[PDB]
RNA sequence: UGAUAUUGAAUGUUGGUUUGACCUUCUAACCCGCCGCCCUUAUCGGGCGGGGAGACAGUGUCAGGUGGGCAGUUUGA
RNA sequence: AUGAGUAGCGAAAGAGGGGUGAGAAUCCCCUCCACCGAAUGCCUAAGGUUUCCUGAGGAAGGCUCGUCCGCUCAGGGUUAGUCGGGACCUAAGCCGAGGCCGAAAGGCGUAGGCGAUGGACAACAGGUUGAUAUUCCUGUACCACCUCCUCACCAUUUGAGCAAUGGGGGGACGCAGGAGGAUAGGGUAAGCGCGGUAUUGGAUAUCCGCGUCCAAGCAGUUAGGCUGGGAAAUAGGCAAAUCCGUUUCCCAAAGGCUGAGCUGUGAUGGCGAGCGCGAAGUUCCUGAUUCCACACUGCCAAGAAAAGCCUCUAGCGAGGUGAGAGGUGCCCGUACCGCAAACCGACACAGGUAGGCGAGGAGAGAAUCCUAAGGUGAUCGAGAGAACUCUCGUUAAGGAACUCGGCAAAAUGACCCCGUAACUUCGGGAGAAGGGGUGCUCUGUUAGGGUGCAAGCCCGAGAGAGCCGCAGUGAAUAGGCCCAGGCGACUGUUUAGCAAAAACACAGGUCUCUGCGAAGCCGUAAGGCGAAGUAUAGGGGCUGACGCCUGCCCGGU
RNA sequence: UCUACCCAUGUCCAGGGUGAAGUUCAGGUAACACUGAAUGGAGGCCCGAACCCACGCACGUUGAAAAGUGCGGGGAUGAGG
């Protein structure tokens, strides 16, 4: 296992630039993983201190193309609060 | 009116549901049956 | 005794009660409690065996020794209790060794009388013998058809079972019905008529009352249609309209003796 | 309800040819929703020990009776 | 296609001005008016599953239109050690190793385990965005666990300390009634603060409007509630015992368990009328359906289990105990609707949908009328005001002649006083019937009561005088009554969707069966209900309170 | 998942009235019995909202509705919902 598998991506909006200003940072995650690994994934990778982490899960959006009418992949998104004296992200 | 049809889930799927159909033998034909047509949806 | 209500009101009218002057307390040993669940007359496979039972006040059993195997150890009455499993009361006894129990509660039972169940002790009310030492002409309860397994018999309110002679290892012995019958003689039995001696004169008034006690409504099959009961049918009121009167089941019921023909206590039985 | 197999050991009894039948008795069969111990922290069962009943009962096969409890059917033109 | 541009367009107040836009009764804003207000309001389940928010669009759906949305497109949005649920407990029930039965299939069932609707369990009060929030932010806390560490104490084999999957305690319980205590809440009654003193005649104060708070936790305290204690000995508590239990002695109030709430802190903050700033922020009265609390009393129909917790030893026991500091604390759900246009009813359906909160005046009251907080103006309209239909309101004189029938409608209706029959099971009948009075002002803040230290607030019988009206429970709501009879004693139940009854049931009576492996019943049987009961019980049949009675036939079945 | 019955656990029933048993007091009795007040607080008790049920009518009867609405109605601390 590695933290590289464990998270997957960022989130980019209007929402992740208030709260990046605010130190705590978003990602989204694949949908088995925990909090204590994302933690260590982050520090792990950017060599940067946790304050607290929160974590949440959506569903997976209906839509429509033509007739069909399948469904959204699933998403697990997660924001960490970095510490003071902390180093910040790209 | 009160009607049919009261939903709960739990009790749809602890009667109708893969588990009970497992159970007994009849409930693994019907999961045969239900099959060799192709239903998508082969049970609760 | 007992007491008679006022009638107030329709219900209330010809309602009687018990005193309940022989009780002493209100609360039980939760060491002797153990739990119930009403079953209305359903069974294991779920479907229904028996009528009229069903939907009345919870209860909690009230563990009992109808075996009295302590012997040589004599205990002391300590309480007089109700029991709503039973037409009786039961009475709360101490031991010396610090044990507890519950036993029935025969009639002029009194609070600090002692007790003892092993075969030297006296022949004196509440104490528990073996029929061999018990002499003629007593009067008897809980009385047990094997060694061992405790009384299965006169335990109800208000009855007594005489003794009237022997035969070496089997005992001749008198029944409330009326019966007598050979019992082993090393079988157990307590002494003295049962306590509350006046359960049957009671006037129950009303239907909720039985509810209560757990009694569910009973339908003659007069009015049944004939799918549901043989005398079920008919246009208009109708008598029962065949030989016998007949069960749901097709069976009849006045006079038709039940017991079976080939069974085996028929020789220790005497009479009836 | 009876015959028979499980279902044997005796003491007598009466029959015709030893024999079977009948009454009593016993126990080891069988049975126990009786007790104690172990399996086992278990109200199942199952092994031991006792105890109680007992060649009965129960069960299987056969037979008779009863049997609208139940079923299939008829009840003319 | 016809029917036919016909019926219908699904309860309920809208009007106007502005704006947008190609285009407006229908969309947005404003102002008025109107409806709900024990509900059409706030929370929240089940269920739905993106309907939520924002911005574009108006082909379809919307019973019309549509610039609009619970429609279409894009995007975004749901943050938990403490909330609810799992890593905790168990009921009913279910599964069920082995096992017991059984043509097979399978059924039953022990040990064991699942299983909430219950038990136990650590966090609240303020802000916060367009959408989340006792989850985020700010403050202050708490629970469990861990030691790289600091401190204090104790002890290493009588060796301090730990706590059994065992024992014991406790958890652990009904129904009703009623006094008490406290609190939410309410009143604005004072007092305080802010603002205004107006144009219709009048009013500087004797006036108007608005607001007049703050937890969890920590320390202390308490209304009160329960509970008798201490010392020895032990036929029991499957092995043991300092714990239980039992007995005997010495004391008789103390002790303990609790305890709603209250005081200080928390609070050198927050909130707050009102204008990113910010005043006063107390007292009095009333007062629960809520808490103390099933606490007390009474009653009988006699009122879950288990685990958390405490304790006992058994056992483990060479390092432990306690406090502090530092640190760790997972998974699921969290949007939104939730008497509704998202749920169940095929519909944006006059229906149904568990539970918590639930204001004010009058008021006994959650009734009822009008209003708050707050929410709505309801998915076709305007315009004439006819027959006819429906729902309503009035009616001359008469007054049930209508009629199968006083069906329907009308009438009565609240409170107080007087008075109240035949009959009776002596309880009732009975709110019988029948009569009479209710408004406002002054005596009067009354006689008096509650509170209060008092002042001061609440309640307010009665009479006297007087004033008005057709009319005084002036509106809404809240019995029509009587005489007699049949049937059934009664309260109850029933043909969901034609029939509410004289039918069913009922308590009571009677007959019969059944000696406990009962009987009966289910099942092929095992296994079960009966019953963890035992003839004063259980089953079956008939009859139906109560009172007086229940006659003759046993030939037939 | 409707509905009948049952099991287990929870929960709801505004307000008002009647006034039992018992207890005490007084009269009364040899004692009682009995009588009058106070307390007390029962009841398948009363009136009546929520809630539940459906008798009487009307309307609707190609409905707002595949069983309803409106006006009244019955029960409403017990066989309760």
């Amino acid at each position: 296992k590695d933290p590289r598998d464990v998270l997957k991506r960022p989130v980019i909006t209007e929402r992740s630039a208030d709260l990046m200003t605010e130190k705590k940072y978003t990602f989204e995650v694949d949908v088995r993983a925990n909090k204590t690994e994302v933690k260590d994934a982050v520090e792990s990778i950017f060599g940067v201190k946790v304050d607290k982490v929160n974590i949440m899960n959506y569903k997976g959006k209906s839509k429509r193309v033509g007739r069909y009418t399948g469904m959204t992949s699933r998403r697990r998104k997660a924001i960490v609060k970095l510490t003071a004296d902390s180093k910040e992200i790209e | 009116m009160k009607r049919t049809f009261q939903p709960n889930n739990r009790k749809r799927s602890k009667v109708h549901g893969f588990r009970s159909r497992m159970s007994s033998k009849n409930g693994r034909l019907v999961l045969a049956r239900r099959r060799r047509k192709g239903r998508k949806v082969l049970s609760a | 005794a007992i007491k008679k209500y006022k009638p107030t009101s329709n219900g209330r009218r010809g309602m009687t009660t018990s005193d309940f002057a022989e009780i002493t307390t209100d609360k039980p040993e939760k060491s002797l409690l153990a739990p119930l669940h009403k079953k209305g007359g359903r069974n294991n496979q779920g479907k229904l065996t028996v009528r009229h039972q069903g939907g009345g006040h919870k209860r909690q059993y009230r563990v009992i020794d109808f075996k009295r195997d302590k012997d040589g150890i004599p205990g002391r009455v300590a309480t007089v209790e109700y029991d709503p499993n039973r037409s009786a009361n039961i009475a709360l006894i101490n031991y010396a060794d610090g044990e507890k129990r519950y036993i029935l509660a025969p009639k002029g039972i009194q609070v600090g009388t002692e007790i003892m169940s092993g075969p030297e002790a006296d022949i004196k009310v509440g104490n528990a013998l073996p029929l061999i030492n018990i002499p003629v002409g007593t009067v008897v309860h809980n009385i047990e058809l094997k060694p061992g397994k405790g009384g299965q018999l006169v335990r109800s309110a208000g009855t007594s079972a005489q003794v009237l002679g022997k035969e070496g290892k089997y005992v001749l012995v008198r029944l409330n019905s009326g019966e007598v019958r050979m019992i082993l003689s090393a079988c157990r039995a307590s002494i003295g008529q049962v306590g509350n001696e006046q359960h049957e004169l009671i006037n129950i008034g009303k239907a909720g009352r039985s509810r209560w006690k757990g009694i569910r409504p009973t339908v003659r099959g007069s009015v049944m249609n004939p799918n549901d009961h043989p005398h079920g049918g008919g246009e208009g009121r109708a008598p029962i309209g065949r030989k016998s009167p007949m069960s749901p089941w097709g069976k009849p019921t006045l006079g038709f003796k039940t017991r079976k023909k080939k069974n085996k206590s028929d020789k220790f039985i005497v009479r009836r």
